């Protein structure tokens, strides 16, 4: 059959007759707005040749129609390549339709079904769309009048046609009247089962009367449903491109037209933007937004923005991507515009279209246009046309001569082509520069115009310039070298400074004055900022890891970090307090000092530290090493080493002395190297046949009694065990001393 | 420093005046 | 004698001969720079008539002179009204002088003496300046060759003249050869003692050949040394004023010339500032600084500032104080100038001097001058001359017509006198305004020029205007009422809003567009800020005074302060902890709640509170009363009442029970209403012949034993006293319970 | 509130678009 594009048939049924020879519609078919059609107009109107619709089918306001079983008897597959609001089948407001009648449709590859507001429409609840569409949750079929196989009730569409159901083994390939599955590449149905050439539709692609899963080279996929040779795509190109074996109408993003395959071309994609009759005036942000991404322009550009606000950033973002101009360039009546520097990629002007009077560049009524381009690094090329310069006081003959030399149009301009203003032709130099950590002194040679009265002072412009890719009034000097001093500069910062003189535009030839060159001056360094966030962790018994963040203000190139540490002595009150009573809630935690220089590092490790010993780590940053290091103030952090697990164990033989009156004197050797200090000693003694009894020996008690002295002890065999209580926790009980009294 | 030099040049070229014409200065004003 | 002004004699001695008839110099006398004079020129050169010098005497580079005993024999008083660097006598660099010789000088009323670098000068250490000057610490006499009364060494000046010393009783009035004191009004000396008419000089003032302490009316003091009539001062005025009976040359600050006494005239003092040949051009801040305080100008003003920076504040501060202009006014080539509004007091232009061509007001080359004056409240008067308006695009015919109508020069201007620009002639209105606490919606009727393409959008200007004494781009509407919304407005703030349309200046008659009127819109109020700094003090036992500061953000008119209070319960652990052991360090410190509404007040008082009871005062501010008060979040402060001084005293009869085995059971009644709670009870018991013994009863002990139970008590007579220890401190001991066992 | 009204007027006079031309809207586009 013949392949045809999509139609939008309305008003009259004559345009429908073009479907008589179409078997596949490469597009969408819409049928709408017939208020005169009657059922007598549709009795023998049929299009059995049509089978598959690529995009979608739409029916709207169709009067006189009652069923599609005659109009579209053999319509089988709706690919749904392009969807009408995610619908491949739209049946809206059918006043006279009584049934769908489409007894050959079996699969809708993409899209949903919307059947709404169709009065008199029946045989809808008997349609099983689940076997047609992979997902039917999006189907919107509401507000209607609503032998054959039965699915979860019988499925039917007409009084004579049942709903065909193929076996699950056949999948979506279809089945014949006998139920045998079609070919794996068959879609819809098959005149002969298991035959790719006999498929009424192709599941993946159609080529040479056959159904294939892909288009072999050199054939490329077309409309995601067929395969076409390169010749057809090329013919379509001349009133289409090739990319990934697809004859897509246009290349994707990031690709350029390589004379017929798309080729990557980085960001800037060479494209020919065709202007309406080759003429367009830019006056607003939205006007320039239409030129987004353009690189080659097939027309002339006229620039006239009647604004008043600095919109240079937006213009540079939108424009500046064009490299060649076919036509002429005109600039006129630009008030807010100050320069043409935002024309980033503007290099060549072909000038095929010229302004009247043989002009390629036109300039008029420029009230603020002082500079054209950075001719030191920007190059401009002009092919044809003459330059125009008139009524532009802000632009003087120096810039005009520079641009004429750059373009190469020296012997191309005649008379009258070229006719408060910063046009300092003369040059100034700086005589003496002195720098401080925050103060800068500048000195330049004095300048005197022929009429010294025209001089009205100087303008100094300063700004912080980290990169070299680039408002103070100074009184006129009295009638040697004028100078200035500034103090508001951050240390270790680069500032761009240029001085502009102030001259009076007299009635005669005004002395244009002298401009000083831009210079970059770096402020002197000083003491850096404090390194905050100091964390010191005892990752081991005697190992301390210290981490910190670099200071907020480097104030120069940081050379190193100066670290000090000092043993932190515990409170003396702990050596005199008694804890044997109730309330045993134990709180658990110039001179030269050992110093470290952390160089090219952000962490430090400290070893050889006593267990459970506090330390006051002091941190400073220094941006200087040999000459009297400039270091910030001290940053203090407390670090405590983890105590030993054995320092709390009592060692030494426990000695006991028995008096005549059953008085026991207990001598024990304390762990002379404890976990900081021992608050008290815990003793648990128990006679045979009795219960354990607890006792506490304080530091004062241990010092005065050299241990313990129990009095009034009953006869029997005792057991003596002593536990040393330190800050790290309870220690280990002594060996059981057994004595009989 | 820079402040004293800046003041000196200010009085040297702009004549704001670090020196005030004094008892002495009036004499060489007459000479 | 004759009175003469001051002389500055130099080069030649001829000009000295004018002193022959001068007895009093009303000024200073300077004698300098004679390189030809010789001692033979001074042998009989004398001026005995001269007596007193008002200001000072100066000798410099005097060649040939050796002594002043002949030149100035009778010079007696140096008043020092005007001082040469605080010196009334300057003797500098006398090469040939050998002695001062001024044997008649006796008092220098004001100033010091400087005798420096005078070679060959002797008889200096013998001069006593203390009797001459009140203070001699300022005398600078360095680097020189250096019968009579003796003062702390004899005082002399020449080989024949002694230093006259008058008795202390004579003070500075002088004394004759006999030592008798002169008259009380005499100064210097007196031919006849005690005679005002015979004084050689007057201490206070001189009048009619007599010395007086003040000038009686109508005579006024002149030069602080004499008295003159009003006729003399008036004659001096016509090539002087009267103020406080003083013929001062000029009136003091804050006074005006009342046609001949100065009269107060508030700040603006009417003064006639005479311009050099009646012409002056203002182009700089220092140029305008010369016109500070001027009110009436006798000349013409030309205004042309070739600057580029907004210096309107400085110009308004300096200028704007002038009310009348004798000459013409010209404005030309003003770039940075935007308006003439800073001419605060400029009302009348006399126009006596006119610009060539019969022009009083000239205007030319005004590149930014958009407005002249606020003609709604500012009035301008032009007497003569014609207006000029040319090459001023920023000023249009509307302002010109307004100023012509205001001045009253309608029928005074001929042809050619009057010839990107904000000149919106048409008016706009706002259609709908909606306000929120931070958001404002504006709506205005659409505007369409005859050429809608010329419209390029709208400009909205907003600023916070607390007083009515007074930058957003809006896209053009599509081809009903355009509107805008803003959200960055503080609550309860007034903002001034006016919308300006954007139109294109076409080649033909440009449509000037329409401007919208300024409006003031106040943002809606909201919940105010938190009232910080809450201080609550128990100024009494049950009185709490609460003070706070108003919230930082009122967010409306604050209606009242909402205050809540709640009893703060103490920690329960204090009711279970035992403190009888060592370590007696005592730490000393929906629902409806009682609320208060502080209205028109910043402090609150709370009564009826239990002693030593904590309270959590909650404070909020509300700018609303009836309709669902908008109150800020709670601010919490802790307040503790001062405890009672008697609640810690134990009351009730102390009971004791004696057992058979000398066991004592003590029952006491605790102060059921204590200062918060009682931590423990302190008991001190002492038998006769023994020492006091201490005991503690804890809360647990008191609860379990219902008091105390002492065991093992020796026979004798005991004394029982119990003290209750509360948070407020130690209580009062119980009555001494005496029992014999 | 003010946000919804501002959005409504923005789509009414500036045509940024609170409604997107939908399945329904295309039909009265044809009428």
């Amino acid at each position: 059959g013949e392949v045809c594009p999509g139609m939008d048939i309305r008003n009259n049924l004559t345009r429908l007759h073009e479907l008589e020879n179409c078997s596949v519609i490469e597009g969408h078919l819409q049928i709408l707005l017939m208020f005169k059609t009657r059922p007598e107009d549709f009795r023998d109107l049929s299009f059995p040749k049509l089978i598959m619709i690529t995009d979608y089918l739409l029916l709207f306001r169709v009067y006189g129609l009652e069923s599609l079983k005659d109009l579209f008897p053999n319509l089988t597959v709706i690919r749904g390549s392009r969807l009408f609001f995610n619908y491949a089948l739209v049946i809206f407001e059918m006043v006279h339709l009584k049934e769908l009648g489409l007894y050959n449709l079996m699969n809708i590859t993409r899209g949903s079904v919307r059947i709404e507001k169709n009065n008199e429409l029946c045989y809808l609840a008997t349609i099983d769309w689940s076997r047609i569409l992979d997902s039917v949750e999006d189907n919107y079929i509401v507000l209607n009048k609503d032998n054959c196989p039965a699915t979860v009730v019988e499925r039917c569409w007409t009084h004579s046609h049942c709903q065909k159901v193929c076996p699950t083994i056949c999948k979506s390939h279809g089945c014949t009247a006998e139920g045998l599955c079609c070919h794996k590449e068959c879609l819809g149905n098959c005149s002969e089962p298991d035959d790719p050439t006999k498929c009424v539709a192709c599941r993946n692609f159609y080529l040479d009367g056959q159904c294939v899963e892909t288009c072999p080279p050199p054939y490329y996929h077309f409309q995601d449903w067929r395969c076409v040779n390169f010749s057809f795509c090329q013919d379509l190109h001349f009133k289409y491109v090739i990319h990934n074996n697809k004859c897509i109408p246009e290349c994707p993003s990031g690709y350029t037209m390589n004379s017929l395959m798309c080729t990557p071309c980085l960001g800037p994609c060479p494209k020919v933007c065709q202007i309406l009759e080759g003429e367009k005036t830019i006056d607003s942000v939205t006007s320039a937004q239409e030129l987004r991404g353009c690189t080659v322009i097939n027309g002339s550009l006229i620039i006239n923005i009647r604004g008043g606000n600095n919109l240079a950033a937006e213009l540079e973002a939108n424009l500046g991507l064009i490299e060649e101009i076919s036509g002429f360039l005109k600039i006129r009546r630009s008030y807010a515009l100050v320069s043409l520097s935002f024309f980033r990629k503007l290099h060549l002007i072909r000038g095929e279209t010229l302004e009247i009077g043989n002009y390629s560049f036109y300039a008029l009524d420029n009230q603020n246009l002082r500079q054209l381009w950075d001719w030191s690094k920007h190059n401009l090329t002009i092919t044809q046309g003459k330059l125009f310069f008139h009524y532009n006081p802000k632009l003087c003959l120096s810039e005009i001569h520079k641009m004429e030399e750059v373009s190469g149009t020296k012997g191309r301009q005649e008379r009258n082509d070229i006719a408060q203003a910063s046009c300092e032709n003369e040059l100034l130099k700086f005589s003496f520069i002195r720098t401080s950590f925050d103060k800068i002194l500048l000195r330049w040679e004095p300048y005197w115009p022929p009429d010294f009265r025209d001089l009205l002072g100087f303008m100094l412009f300063y700004k912080e310039a980290p990169y070299q890719n680039v408002v103070v009034d100074i009184d006129p000097p009295q009638r040697s070298h004028p100078g200035w001093l500034m103090r508001g500069l951050k240390p270790w910062t680069q500032y761009a400074i240029f001085v502009k003189t102030l001259v009076t535009f007299s009635d005669e030839r005004r002395t244009y004055g002298a401009k000083s060159d831009i210079i970059y001056v770096q402020t002197d360094a000083t003491n850096p900022s404090v390194p905050l966030d100091p964390i010191s962790v005892s990752n081991s018994s005697s190992q301390i890891i210290l981490k910190w963040k670099p200071p907020s203000d480097p104030n120069g190139n940081i050379t190193h970090y100066l670290v000090y540490w000092e043993r932190q002595a515990e409170d003396s009150e702990l050596f005199e307090l008694d804890y044997c009573l109730k309330g045993l809630k134990l709180p658990s935690r110039e001179e030269h000092r050992p110093f470290e220089k952390v160089v090219n590092k952000e962490s430090l490790v400290i070893s050889g530290l006593r267990h459970f010993t506090g330390y006051r780590i002091e941190l400073q940053a220094c941006n200087q090493d040999s000459p009297d290091e400039r270091c910030s103030v001290a940053a203090y952090v407390s670090a405590r080493t983890m105590p030993e697990a054995k320092a709390d164990d009592i060692v030494g033989p426990v000695t006991h002395e028995i008096f005549e009156n059953n008085v026991v004197h207990l001598m024990w050797q304390e762990p002379k190297e404890p976990n900081g200090l021992i608050v008290l000693y815990e003793v648990s003694y128990r006679r045979y046949g009795d219960e354990e009894l607890h006792l506490c020996v304080s530091r004062k008690h241990f010092a005065l009694e050299r241990g313990c002295r129990l009095r009034g002890l009953s006869p029997g065999n005792y057991s003596v065990r002593v536990r040393a209580t330190s800050l790290a926790g309870n220690g280990s009980w002594t060996e059981p001393t057994y004595f009989y009294v | 420093s820079l402040e004293e030099e800046w003041a000196q040049i200010e009085c040297e070229v702009y004549g704001r005046g670090c020196p005030s014409e004094s008892f002495y200065d009036w004499f060489e004003r007459q000479l």
